[PDB]
């Protein structure tokens, strides 16, 4: 999910980097708060005393019914070299990272903290009319692209490279035109912070040039986590790698500048999501005829409809759509799983369905109690319907490779297939066919054998 | 001893029905014949077996506008 | 538009976007949407103030689907006429409609109400001595119409075989044909003594269809649907009552003239020899000078040439001003003579009853110029919810064609094709496990396939009696009357003859095997011998129906096409690639590959008065 990617992304820095991004206490107080609430137990308590902690004591800590939860503590820790064990007098020794302690002790207790928090130059403009205006501009923007709406305004070439390059968002230049794939329409499905981070994440994975400092940006990135909104940053304390993916995130949406080059700065709510969240629009209805009452009136929530539903008429309350074959056919040549709609559909259900899916199951539970049934809370022939429409997209499904029969003997045909199937390639063996199948990828390990 | 060109696709016996007359209708569709559910589709038009067959069968298919 | 300029996700909106309506601040409480560019209505049933809006929107808008949460309807000009009739002026439909809405009503619907509800009543069609009149109030609307002049207090005679003509012409033009019967001030026709007995009690859809037709005080003509065994038939006694004038019903079947026959005198204070009827057996009139006639639309539609006796009785029934007809099964009058027992007979009233009103061509909408329009739409799923009629379980079996049927199946042509997607021997296997599962639960079934020599070779194949054209009527009786009492005898395998109206003993599961291409009628009137049986007062019963229907072939086209029908009632088909227990039954219908060849075999080998002596 959202802190699961952080912690496997935060596991795949190597330890001596990990070591140099202990050294801004922001960084290690917004990396504090991703731990389970038994390694942040046991980080506290471990702060503040300097002499190094028996692994037993804490053992003994956690009681009988909890221990796999301090094992999972334990891993999580271990991994993330916030514990250097120690073996010394036959006892597994538990020392705390000094640089991690270090830090987060001048982050509670205030002092040394080299502007890890920035610098507030107390002129401040409006949030929720300006920065929050300007941050779902950004936001809507580059989401109302990526759906495939036409747009006015499309955003810069840098988050488009990002895009490209992406597991998601494929492009063919042979029609000219930018699709979404599966992972397209799965960023879609989660709420906006975990958006967020897939895509600060990407990000992450693709400053590899020299001109960029991979914790400079981490410590910019949980800077930011840390600011308030609502109040100018002065940009003096950041470094120049800092500086100009600072301009990203505002070409971003994550921050607000009042002009190109300016001292001062102004995060947006969508820092402080990055750190944790906190009818509604959205909401729609499904009948047993296919037809789609949405009630929205963001044209983003209209946008993602019309990948798979058919929108025949729009009033302010909702869009009046039909979920046809073919709309769900542009779905699924899209990539699009008929799962990821069921999802959507479920999540964005009217609370009129939740009713009356809970009245049918009330009314269910005592005519035959001795079986349980799921909350069913959209019709069944609809989600039926969109796994028939998902089925007869793969009536067929293809794999290239190479078959090898006319074998005179059956030894040798019978040693081929048992070399294909040892190597994990084969799909088929058949000796009365005397035929066996490989993968394309696994044509030239048979191939060489064969030869040799 | 000898090898070939092809790409093997997985069906029930409908569809192997339907791309035998396809096929019978356009000779460099199908090499040779491997059981009831599984073939050999030349790997030059797969992509034209997919593009026929999902055309073709829509006509047990009622579609409204 | 509002001044509003559009947004980007209005695109994929052709000319469909009405986000220019100014949303009211009380919307929540209100439960309509308006579209401006078909009049379509848009109900919310779970909101406040919601039925109180439904039963304006069922007098003045026809319903276009009913389904549970959103209610879609459409203002047509046969609804508006409709609303009018019974009293509602246009100022009142206009703000009713503002004030249930949450978007403003835009001028172009209020212009479209204006147009069609103004113009209404002009021109009528009386009947004076058995002859047609076209009469109007206004003198100059009666010179305006010059192109269709089949001319033989305004008023001008035409011709009784042009009323049709003149209907449709005149719908054409913006002035409607106003077909109302004041049977109350009728004093010419002699009047009957018909009234319903004390004992029959009429149930509150009933009432509210004969408040549609009866609204205004004056018999309105039009078609009333119902669902089978919903009471079509009471329907028809009591509007007949409530005329109280002479009584034509036209029924399809001879079974279904008696059956009227009965109706009439069970439900209704009506004396035989007030009674009459027009079969071939029958042919002798009541004597009086008011009663009831029964017969059937062949029988009136002659144009062969009929017995002397016909004769007669035809010369009686046109040459006496009819005050009322109830035309049951209403969908078979489009026909090609069957249209003209509505020009033949001069009758005051035109009652329409049916429950499938559907056909698959496009003359089920002259109807209208017919009959009249839709007096009623019964909402089937509220008739089911409240025990009127069955619950069913719509279900469509999907039978998986094996690999040699298949081969065969797409090198034939398209007669042989029927044949040869009907025998699948997976079909077979399906509806055995159906059979013995729905039998083990005591359920009375009812197999239908019109393909006769599949019906014969089911019902042989599974051991069950089978019913069809061409087996004797005392044979039918004996396997219905074994059907209905016989515990040992649950499963009647049934030809097209169980599709038109014949009797038929209470059944709880239905499968159907074959079908008649995409007839809709036929799907639903097949559903209708399920929707009445007698333990819709048990708690937790539901009746079934499965339509086994073969894969990857045009029958699933063709089941789609009757399934539209019902789907637009509200039913949810739910498909089943898969029944729990198939390898598991003892006896397989051709699970050998051998007997599945033979049955391949035999389906493609189906296809001077001393002279006299002389002679």
């Amino acid at each position: 999910s959202l802190k699961h990617s952080v912690t496997q992304y935060l596991e795949e820095i190597p330890q001596q980097v990990q070591n140099r991004l202990y050294t801004s206490p922001a960084t290690c107080l917004a990396i504090y708060r991703i731990l389970p609430p038994l390694a942040k137990f046991f980080i506290m308590a471990m702060v503040f005393n300097e002499n190094e902690v028996p692994l037993l004591d804490l053992d003994k800590w956690v009681n009988s019914n909890g221990k796999l939860q301090f094992q999972n503590a334990i891993k999580s820790m271990k991994s993330l070299h916030l514990l250097i064990p120690n073996k010394s007098s036959g006892t597994l020794m538990i020392n705390l990272n000094p640089t991690f302690k270090i830090s987060l002790r001048n982050a509670l207790t205030g002092g040394e903290v080299q502007n890890s928090f920035g610098v507030v130059v107390e002129e401040n403009v409006v949030s929720l009319d300006l920065l929050d205006e300007y941050s779902a501009n950004k936001w809507e923007t580059i989401l109302h692209f990526m759906v495939g709406t036409p747009l006015a305004k499309i955003p810069s070439e840098k988050v488009l490279n990002l895009l490209k390059h992406s597991k998601l968002m494929e492009e063919v230049n042979s029609t000219g035109e930018f699709k979404i794939t599966n992972e397209g329409f799965q960023f879609l499905l989660q709420e906006i912070n975990s958006q967020l981070w897939t895509l600060l994440l990407q990000y992450l994975k693709m400053i590899e040039t020299s001109k960029m400092d991979l914790v400079d940006v981490l410590h910019f990135i949980f800077m930011l986590g840390a600011l308030e909104v609502g109040k100018a940053y002065k940009i003096d304390a950041l470094s120049e790698t800092q500086r100009i993916m600072l301009q990203d995130m505002r070409d971003y949406g994550l921050v607000f500048q009042k002009h190109s080059n300016d001292s001062i700065f102004y995060p947006t709510k969508l820092a402080l999501m990055l750190t944790s969240d906190t009818i509604p629009d959205g909401s729609l209805i499904v009948e047993t005829n296919f037809k789609i009452y949405s009630y929205s009136n963001s044209p983003l929530q209209i946008a993602v409809l019309s990948l798979f539903v058919h929108l025949k008429a729009r009033f302010v309350n909702m869009v009046l759509g039909q979920i046809t074959r073919e709309s769900i056919r542009r779905a699924l040549t899209n990539g699009i799983t008929a799962d990821q709609i069921i999802a959507y559909l479920e999540t964005h259900a009217h609370p009129q369905m939740r009713r009356l899916a809970e009245e049918k199951l009330e009314k269910k539970l005592e005519l035959d109690p001795n079986c349980k049934e799921p909350l069913q809370v959209l019709p069944p022939t609809v989600v039926d319907q969109i796994r028939l429409w998902q089925l007869e997209l793969d009536r067929v499904i293809t794999y290239e490779g190479s078959l090898y029969s006319d074998f005179e003997t059956s030894q040798e045909y019978n040693l081929l297939s048992k070399y294909a199937q040892d190597i994990g390639v084969l799909l088929w063996k058949d000796d009365k066919k005397k035929k066996f199948f490989i993968s394309k990828e696994g044509n030239s390990q048979v191939l060489d054998f064969a030869k040799r | 001893a000898r090898a070939r060109k092809g790409a093997l696709v997985q069906c029930d016996p409908s569809i192997k029905a339907l791309i035998l007359q396809i096929d019978a209708k356009m000779s460099d569709i199908v090499l040779e014949e491997l059981d009831d559910t599984h073939l050999l589709v030349n790997p030059s038009k797969v992509e034209f077996v997919k593009h026929e067959l999902n055309r073709l069968l829509s006509k047990n298919i009622y579609n409204p506008m | 538009p509002a001044d509003f300029v559009p947004d980007s996700v209005s695109g994929m909106f052709r000319s469909h976007d009405f986000s220019y309506l100014r949303l009211r601040p009380d919307h929540a409480s209100r439960p309509l949407w308006i579209s401006p560019s078909d009049g379509r209505i848009i109900l919310e049933s779970f909101s406040p103030l919601a039925e109180q809006a439904q039963d304006f929107l069922v007098t003045i808008a026809e319903p276009i689907s009913r389904p549970s949460h959103i209610h879609e309807y459409k203002i047509t000009a046969y609804s508006l006429y409709a609303a009018v009739s019974v009293g509602l002026e246009t100022d009142d439909i206009i703000s009713v409609l503002d004030r249930l809405s949450k978007v403003p009503v835009a001028e172009s619907i209020i212009n479209f109400i204006k147009g069609a509800t103004i113009s209404y009543g002009k021109v009528k069609l009386v009947i004076k001595h058995n002859r047609y009149f076209v009469e109007t109030t206004q003198a100059d609307i009666l010179q305006m119409l010059l192109n269709d002049s089949v001319i033989g207090v305004h008023s001008f005679e035409i011709a009784n075989e042009s009323v049709e003509v003149v209907k449709k012409r005149c719908q054409e033009i913006d002035y409607p044909v106003l077909e109302e019967y004041d049977f109350r001030n009728d004093h010419r026709n002699p009047d009957l003594d018909i009234d319903l007995k004390p004992s029959t009690q009429i149930r509150p859809y009933q009432e509210k269809s004969l408040s549609k037709m009866f609204g205004n005080g004056r018999a309105r003509s039009g078609i009333i649907v119902l669902p089978c065994g919903a009471g079509k038939t009471l329907v028809g006694i009591t509007a007949a009552c409530t005329i109280k004038k002479s009584v034509i019903v036209l029924c399809t079947s001879s079974v279904s003239v008696m059956q009227w026959r009965q109706q009439f005198l069970q439900w209704c204070t009506l004396q035989p020899e007030n009674c009459a009827v027009f079969t071939s057996d029958n042919k002798e009139m009541f004597q009086t000078e008011s009663g009831l006639v029964v017969s059937t639309y062949s029988m009136v539609a002659n144009t062969r040439n009929r017995s002397h006796d016909s004769q007669k009785v035809m010369d009686f029934l046109t040459g006496r001003e009819w005050g009322f007809i109830i035309l049951d099964e209403v969908h078979v009058v489009p026909a090609a003579m069957f249209r003209r027992v509505v020009s033949t007979i001069a009758a005051h009233a035109k009652l329409g009853l049916t429950a499938t009103l559907v056909r698959e061509d496009d003359k089920i909408g002259d109807l209208n110029f017919l009959i009249g329009p839709k007096l009623y739409e019964a909402n089937w799923m509220e008739l089911s919810q409240k025990g009127h009629i069955a619950n069913v379980q719509c279900a469509e079996v999907w039978c998986p064609m094996t690999a040699e049927f298949y081969q065969e199946y797409l090198r034939e042509t398209a007669r042989k094709r029927m044949l040869l997607y009907i025998m699948n021997p997976t079909k077979f296997q399906a509806c055995q496990f159906l059979i013995q599962y729905h039998e083990r639960r005591g359920d009375k079934i009812i197999v239908f396939s019109d393909n006769v020599y599949a019906l014969q070779e089911y019902a042989l194949k599974m051991g069950k009696p089978f019913i069809y054209g061409s087996t004797p009527q005392q044979e039918r009786m004996n396997i219905l009357q074994n059907f209905q009492y016989n515990d040992q005898i649950n499963t009647i395998f049934l030809s097209k003859v169980g599709d038109t109206s014949i009797d038929l003993p209470e059944a709880t599961c239905l499968i159907q095997i074959s079908s008649h291409y995409g007839s809709r009628r036929q799907e639903a009137q097949r559903l209708g011998r399920i929707l009445r049986a007698k333990r819709r007062n048990d708690e937790g019963f539901n009746a079934f129906f499965y339509s086994l229907v073969s894969k990857d072939t045009q029958e699933m086209y063709y089941s789609t096409k009757r399934q539209a029908f019902l789907v637009d009632q509200g039913y949810a088909f739910k498909v089943i690639t898969h029944l729990h227990g198939m390898e598991n039954i003892p006896n397989l219908a051709y699970a050998s590959p051998r007997e599945r060849r033979e049955l391949l075999q035999e389906v493609l080998l189906k296809n001077h008065p001393l002279i006299r002596k002389m002679y």
